């Protein structure tokens, strides 16, 4: 019954695919668990209804008149606006773009939606793992925010280098060389030279998963409840 | 104190090979190897043995023979957890069990709680094993001890262990020890704030402390780990004697765990008083 | 007894604390010199990172003797890679190193001038060093991109080669500079004797090391001879061993002082030894450098290519590049495997010195003792990196 | 007569050298233009006098007890504390460091001094060009802050990728492809692919000169007065 | 309006070669080339000619013959200013003069004011020349015009110029024009906020607008530039006729400059109203 | 194992994406791409799709388009 809305401004669309990944949940889930409205991909109504939460796949583009126009509309329409996938949350690979590729050589600038409009929560990943996306939906559906405390916090996150866990953590002297953050690389750009993480930029999309998954970056004592 | 646990025991694996090469108990290698038999775990990721001498590089071993090669203790960062994505992905493993320091261990559980871009991995770990770590040091930090302090090559030490109140290097024809107070500068800046001496998160936790030499004390934090352990003891791989009965008293281990918390807590106050960000 | 600690010792790059044990007369007995600067950790940071990076990160190790560091790193890397600089490319490197020796020495004089030169003179003295310093920079920056921290030198070549118009513009500047530098040293040479520090000051029995008067030869070096040992062994005190930030590099198990004084004795023939001698050596040393400067400059191809193309992915094999930094011998060893450095080690000229410096400050009343240390003109940032 | 103090916590020391570069000024300048006190490099008094401004060469290191101890002292001693050279201002190449190189394998963390203590102004560069450093000193000596408005602003700057002018400017759609920022690279890491700046990380020290020198990043109309 | 200036003139360089290949006036090439004779500038950095067709890549030419090759107009980003460090540094140049769009020009002066890590460069530029730019477009943005709009190869256009109210492509055997209103999407997002139609910063500024075809109007912003110009006119390289006298009226140029400011100003209000940072 | 620094020569790689033919051409010079072009299966289609939706009542017409199952993100990149 709760209405979930997902609008993909400019996204590889992996994020949507990840959503379909949680198969066991999925077949029932659209039907029973959640109501999906105003998804151009998943539905065909052109103008958005008020929606309990809005999921925005991709970083907005300043130049495109429509994307900007749509984003402004979205804030009123969605009681809660959540940006998911790095491309909405951090701007992701988009940042590397320098415009000037035809057609439309002009479109060169893309920014995380978050900068344009306050966003309640963004969960990043390229795409976000299907499970996290399912866990949030059940959480959002089941209305618990102890769980989503980390994400509400993550909405702020925006720019994120691979480079940054080095500035954000290893520099702080926080890093203990556990290796968790390298494992959380979709790109596989990060790897551990003894024993700290060393990453090679040629291959980093700035998704931000490594800053997020370091135990050091923020420790929830929420989980302890989950195991036991 | 200890993290909430199902039971505390001090145990040794039965097998001659595990006793021969296992650092203490030989429980991690024995517990991990048995699971392979039972098949609860398809493979596990165990640090070592690295390109450098006494340098651990994490490796996922399906083979029991391989686990035996892994078994031993190397006091350096081995980022075990990097493997987990790699092990599940290519040597495809439905359920994989890994040996994790408390530190790594902190890193995995949140991830299981908050995958955030780990796909399907999160379900896959079946038994995670936590090893108590007071502190651990960079390879170079370690290297100095063995040489400036003990006057031995990195090659010579067959095994290195930190005995209570001391650091022990075992080399053919000798054993060499230096005081921990000697050790104090070297361990990583990160560990300064590591709260958990025992592995509270880990399903079963194994440590040398609180058990006689050659005996390892294994504390079972969670039910799945407990089950695997109960099965192994039934197997008779491990000889188990309740912890309280055997000196040193597990109260001593408890005291050690407490000391660690006191150390963490002030450090955090100092870091908190100072500008620089802190988790925790 | 009583031990007096000077920290950090003044007038030298970085921070080192000298600790002294003295008899009642105050004649010192054990002199300990260690570098207390925090390690910026370049040797480690470079590892697992690309070859292309290694020269850029490494030169930041020391912004005074940046050109020697860059040269050493490239040489070590090119050697591990096996690139061959074309002769013009090789000549440009030597030309830059010479300009750098000249400049670096001048900077040292500015620093130690206050003890040496009367105040009435000093404003004039300082001005001259700036004058000599300013011309030399023109060559280092012009050949090598901006210097200090020139970014132009690169693996297997030089980024670009100076135009004949540039080379000509440079030459007059170097050739014209030659009279001033010649006079400047004499005034410096004249000043140093006047001070008359007690003869027999700063004499040590330690062996000197030199590869080449300017550009360093890798071949004249022994990995077999060389060894490095951590201060923890070398130092007397647990406190001091722990405090010291610098590894001591041992030649044939003997602490070694490498310097212009050392570079002269090995190559020029410089029988005299003293602290006054080290000072004298610094002057004549720039004197020699500047010559090569103009020498290489007159005979420069100016159209011959600088770059030699090379394959970055490397054989595991390690290579050593040794070049003479203004403060003494320097070597960089690197092994490139998979196109990213696997082992990187740098021994900087000061590093060699720091063990020898403490024994040097023994005997003569300690007020003297910092004078000995300052003569070595150590730059710690180099010593520790 | 005005007292300038420069304390180099952990710096390649280029910054000091740049200071000596302005030769024509320099010989007179220490003598007439400015008074230098408590510089270990340039002077030999161990405990610092109050100083009108303090110039701090290098990024502080958390681990080293002395550097931290010294920094706290510095704030009282210097009526104005200015961090110069990227290594004080942005943390510069230091950021790349992962500790664990002997001796002292422990020291792994370095942070721009600015984060530890509020800093009145930082002028970055590795080193700062001699002229800028001279211009500020005359400015500081001659007490004009219309000029130093940009620097007071720059004190905030801290972390700076090469990567960032792409996020900071090219993404914003500000960039016009003038090429000024590439010219302002000491490293030479930046170079212009048509027509935007493309930089290669293997070679960037995070000095921050490129963000600062883009005309787009901040335009002073101060200069117009200077020419005419 | 125009930036404060010493004088306004419309002039052409005398030489047949400059008239032959110069876009308008041939003043930039003529003024730059003359300086070489006089020696005020050792060398100048002039865009073109790039690897692509009609693609400019900046090059520093000591040679006058070289300047002639450079002379022409290519409406694409050529980052002239990248060279300046390179030109001064290797082909060592005590004083170097460069041709800069107003845009680049904005970039240099602050740098001369605030070197901030440009060493010694700042003094070295002797004469900087500013060329009025309404807007300029990415090579691809440009490429579309020549082909979708004009149906010609990039090879064929000998010269391309934007005539008043039109875009002109000159190809052997033809001239092809399309309206500017056609052009409106393509120019870079950055230029949307470029205030200065004329080069206010530049020492002397040259533009086609406000002068008859083949005549270039040069406005001297600063005294050094003025001096170099006065010297050249004395040289007789340039035939100069006061601007006001010759239609179109420089008032028209002034109007064009004003229009640009109106365009910049609102764009900034919109950018300012919106979150995204703005200089200016 | 391969050498990254490349001859100027361009090469084409064509593989069949679920939505239709795909090719990538790249030229590597100096170990950094100099020209890169991608034609994605949808790109080929988009011109043909408009002529396809002609004739039958338009309510049908989106049905034709949807049959091609185009993914734009591919078509535009
Ligand atoms: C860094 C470190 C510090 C420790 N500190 C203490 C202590 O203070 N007190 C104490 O009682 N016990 C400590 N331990 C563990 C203890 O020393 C024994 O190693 C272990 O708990 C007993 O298991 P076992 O007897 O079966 O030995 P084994 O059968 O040899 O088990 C050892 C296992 O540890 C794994 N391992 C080795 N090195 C690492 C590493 N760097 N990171 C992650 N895993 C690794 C190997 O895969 C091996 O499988 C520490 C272990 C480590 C790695
Ligand atoms: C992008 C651009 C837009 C312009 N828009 C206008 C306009 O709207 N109205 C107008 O009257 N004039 C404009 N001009 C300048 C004008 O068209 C003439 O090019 C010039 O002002 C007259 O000088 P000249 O007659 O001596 O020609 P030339 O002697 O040919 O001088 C041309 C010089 O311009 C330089 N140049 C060419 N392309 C570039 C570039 N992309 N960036 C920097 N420098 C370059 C070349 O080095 C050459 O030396 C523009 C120029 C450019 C580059
Ligand atoms: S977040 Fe990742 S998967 Fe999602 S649209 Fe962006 S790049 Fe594609
Ligand atoms: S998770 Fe954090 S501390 Fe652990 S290895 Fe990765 S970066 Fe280092
Ligand atoms: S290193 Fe990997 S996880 Fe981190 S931001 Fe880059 S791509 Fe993402
Ligand atoms: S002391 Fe803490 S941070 Fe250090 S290795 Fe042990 S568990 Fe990890
Ligand atoms: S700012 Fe640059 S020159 Fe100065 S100490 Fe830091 S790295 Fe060296
Ligand atoms: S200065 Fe700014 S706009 Fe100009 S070329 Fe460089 S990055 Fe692009
Ligand atoms: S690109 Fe160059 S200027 Fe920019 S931060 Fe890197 S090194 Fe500095
Ligand atoms: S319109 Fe403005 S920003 Fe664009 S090229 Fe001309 S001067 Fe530069
Ligand atoms: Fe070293
Ligand atoms: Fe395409
Ligand atoms: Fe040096
Ligand atoms: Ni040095
Ligand atoms: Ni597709
Ligand atoms: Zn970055």
């Amino acid at each position: 019954k709760p209405r979930i809305g997902y609008i993909h401004l400019s996204g590889c669309t992996g994020d949507a695919m990840s959503l379909t990944e949680n198969y066991d949940i999925l077949a029932e889930l659209l039907t029973n668990m959640v109501d999906i409205v105003y998804g151009q991909t998943l539905v065909d109504l052109w103008e958005m209804p008020e929606m309990d939460l809005a999921l925005v796949e991709g970083s907005v583009c300043l130049q495109d008149e429509h994307s900007l126009h749509e984003l402004k509309e979205l804030r009123e329409k969605a009681k809660l606006v959540c940006a998911f996938g790095s491309c909405a949350a951090t701007g992701c690979f988009t940042r590397y773009s320098r415009g000037g590729q035809q057609a439309q050589p002009s479109h060169e600038s893309f920014v995380p939606i978050a900068d344009l409009i306050d966003v309640d929560l963004a969960l990043p990943g390229c795409p976000p793992s299907p499970e996290i996306i399912a866990k949030t939906v059940v959480a959002l559906l089941n209305n618990d925010m102890d769980y989503l405390q980390p994400m509400l916090d993550l909405a702020g996150y925006t720019e994120a280098c691979g480079c940054d866990l080095q500035t954000k953590v290893v520099n702080q002297g926080l890093c203990i060389g556990c290796g968790t953050c390298a494992m959380a690389c979709q790109t596989r750009a990060l790897d551990m030279t003894n024993g700290r993480p060393e990453l090679n930029s040629d291959r980093c999309i700035k998704c931000g998963i490594c800053y997020v998954q370091c135990p050091r970056s923020w420790w929830p004592e929420e989980q302890i409840k989950k195991e036991l | 104190v200890l993290g909430t646990y199902k039971e505390i025991v001090s145990a040794r694996s039965t097998d001659r090979e595990i006793q021969k090469l296992a650092q203490d108990g030989g429980i991690v290698t024995g517990l991990l190897a048995y699971a392979l038999d039972e098949g609860i775990i398809e493979g596990a990721v165990v640090a070592g043995p690295g390109e450098e001498f006494w340098k651990p590089q994490p490796m996922v071993a399906m083979s029991s023979d391989e686990l035996k090669a892994a078994a031993g203790t190397k006091y350096t960062f081995s980022p075990n957890v990097m493997m987990l994505k790699k092990a599940v992905r290519q040597y495809g493993i439905e359920k994989l069990g890994t040996v994790a320091i408390p530190c790594q261990t902190m890193g995995i559980r949140k991830m299981q709680t908050y995958p955030f871009g780990v796909r399907f991995l999160a379900d896959k770990i079946k038994l995670l094993v936590g090893i108590y770590c007071m502190e651990n040091f960079p390879y170079t930090s370690l290297q100095t001890f063995i040489c400036e302090k003990l006057g031995v090559s990195m090659e010579l030490v067959e095994k290195m262990d930190i005995g209570k109140g001391k650091f022990w290097v075992y080399t053919q024809d000798d054993v060499l020890t230096l005081p921990l107070k000697e050790t104090h500068g070297y361990e990583q800046a990160g560990c300064k704030i590591c709260k958990d001496y025992v592995a509270e998160l880990a399903d079963v936790s194994t440590g040398s402390v609180g058990s006689p030499d050659g005996w390892s004390t294994v504390i079972t934090r969670t039910d799945a780990g407990d089950s695997i352990f109960k099965q192994a003891v039934e197997a008779g791989l491990f000889e188990t004697k309740p912890i309280e009965e055997v000196k040193p008293g597990l109260g001593l281990l408890e005291k050690l765990a407490a000391q660690k918390k006191e150390k963490a807590e002030k450090n955090i106050a100092a870091r908190k008083e100072m500008g620089l960000p802190t988790p925790f | 007894s009583e031990r007096i600690v000077i920290s950090p010792t003044s007038r030298q790059e970085g921070h080192a604390e000298l600790v002294m044990e003295v008899d009642d007369e105050g004649i010192v007995t054990k002199g300990r010199y260690f570098s207390i600067t925090p390690v910026r950790g370049l040797e480690k940071m470079v590892t697992g990172k690309a070859p292309e990076t290694a020269p850029v990160m490494v030169q930041r190790i020391c912004g005074v003797c940046p050109i020697p560091h860059t040269l050493a790193s490239v040489e070590a890397i090119d050697d591990s890679l096996d690139i061959e600089v074309p002769k013009a490319g090789r000549l440009l490197r030597e030309l830059t190193l010479a300009a750098h020796h000249v400049n670096s020495h001048a900077i040292h004089h500015f620093l130690i001038a206050p003890d040496f030169v009367p105040e009435n003179l000093m404003a004039d003295a300082i001005n001259s060093v700036s004058e000599i310093r300013k011309n030399a920079q023109y060559v280092v920056d012009m050949v090598a991109g901006e210097g200090i921290h020139p970014s132009d030198v690169r693996i297997g070549g030089m980024a670009d080669n100076i135009t004949e118009l540039a080379r000509k513009r440079l030459y007059a500047r170097l050739k014209q500079l030659k009279p001033k530098v010649n006079e400047h040293v004499e005034l410096m040479i004249g000043l140093i004797e006047d001070k008359g520090l007690p003869e027999g000051l700063g004499v040590h029995n330690q062996p000197t090391l030199a590869s080449h008067q300017i550009y360093g030869d890798r071949t004249k070096f022994d990995l077999d001879r060389f060894t490095e040992i951590m201060p923890e062994s070398w130092y007397d005190d647990p406190e001091i061993a722990k405090r010291a930030c610098s590894t001591i590099p041992l030649y044939d198990g003997r602490n070694v002082e490498v310097g212009p004084r050392a570079r002269m004795v090995e190559f020029q023939g410089f029988k005299e030894r003293g602290v006054v001698a080290q000072h004298v050596a610094r002057a004549l040393e720039m004197k020699t450098a500047l010559s090569r400067a103009i020498e290489i400059l007159d005979e420069l191809d100016t159209s011959a290519p600088v770059r030699a193309d090379f394959d970055e992915r490397g054989t595991g094999k390690l290579g050593i590049g040794a070049i003479e930094a203004p403060r003494g011998l320097d070597v960089h060893m690197a092994k490139v495997e998979n196109g990213k450095i696997q082992f990187y080690s740098a021994l900087v000229p000061t590093t060699w010195n720091i063990p020898t410096m403490g024994p040097a400050t023994e005997g003569f009343h300690h007020e003297y003792g910092p004078h000995v240390i300052r003569a070595y003109d150590p730059c710690l940032s180099c010593a520790t990196h």
